[PDB]
């Protein structure tokens, strides 16, 4: 079985936070945790990660 | 159009066959160069057109 939860304002931690004898390993994710390369990134998502715009840009 | 390396251009189609460089822009009498009309204008727009030609799956 595979589910995969987007989840702003994470509240679904505690529905599948079973006692540990029940062998159910849940990889919790959060801010910390999250490994995520900035060099696997677009065009787009690259200009508006290092970019502004506000002024007329020179 | 004048290229890096002090050559005028006289047919604006030695575009198509390459890339060229240009030289920079300064405003003194003796040696001045100004912006071209279209001149960084197509940033966004060649960001966008080469992320299409690069991708494969099409």
């Amino acid at each position: 079985s595979h589910i995969i939860i987007f989840d702003i304002h994470s509240e679904y931690k505690s529905a599948f936070e079973i006692d540990k004898n029940e062998d159910f390993n849940l990889n919790y994710l959060d801010v910390e945790k999250l490994k995520l390369p900035y060099w696997l990134m677009n065009s787009e998502e690259l200009e508006t990660l290092f970019i502004e715009s506000n002024e007329q840009n020179s | 159009p004048k290229l890096s390396n002090g050559e005028l251009v006289e047919n604006r189609q030695i575009y198509f066959n390459e890339k060229l460089e240009f030289t920079s822009s300064n405003t003194s009498k003796a040696t001045k160069a100004s912006n071209g009309p279209f001149n960084g204008e197509f940033n966004r727009f060649l960001s966008r057109f080469e992320t299409k030609l690069t991708d494969k799956r099409l």
